[PDB]
């Protein structure tokens, strides 16, 4: 019902911080209706040692206790790519952190588990659409999570990869 | 299988 954050929306650039820079990128990117949005990409399946975290901006929780979480989001599929090496992921993680504000910098929070919170491993399911942007598929993915309850002026999630190929093309925060 | 995502190098 109701919406916290939906980057889906966003008006300009996403902002989100990302660390290291060499991990997630901002990119253009395609809704399931084709309609083209920015999303977030990482894919350095090439690259030993990958923990590539990105971060939203704060977003107030206006009241909510518990806060549902909207993932869409395309996964490249080892098999699928090339050359590539046996270390390949095909999973992201999703954490939160409450805040009582805008604390963020590009240090802190610390980039890792604590004093963020795991929500869950995030994988693909087997519900999807997927189309041919010829010869190359499009499959999206949908994922809900949740978590609560949620006490102070506001929260930040991150996404961690860990050597995957993957774009999360939306995030749509709601509760109620 | 989202052939589209490319790699880094």
């Amino acid at each position: 019902e109701e919406t916290l954050m939906d980057s889906t929306t966003a008006t300009a650039e996403l902002g989100w911080m990302v660390h290291p820079p060499s991990g997630w990128e901002e990119v253009s990117g395609y809704d399931e209706n084709m309609n083209t949005i920015r999303t977030y990409q990482v894919c350095n399946v090439f690259e030993s040692s990958q923990n590539n975290w990105l971060r939203t901006k704060f977003i107030r929780r206006r009241g909510a206790h518990r806060i549902h979480v909207e993932m869409k989001f395309s996964v490249r599929d080892c098999s699928s790519i090339p050359s590539v090496p046996g270390s390949c992921k095909e999973t992201f993680n999703l954490y939160y952190y409450e805040a009582d504000f805008d604390s963020a910098t590009k240090t802190f929070p610390n980039w890792m588990e604590n004093p963020w919170v795991k929500v869950d491993t995030i994988a693909a399911d087997e519900s999807f659409s997927q189309v041919d942007l010829g010869g190359r598929v499009m499959k999206i993915n949908t994922e809900v999570r949740s978590f609560g309850p949620v006490s102070r002026s506001g929260f930040y999630l991150a996404f961690q990869d860990y050597g995957g190929c993957m774009s999360l093309i939306a995030v749509r925060v709601f509760y109620r | 299988s989202n052939e589209w995502i490319q790699p880094r190098l």
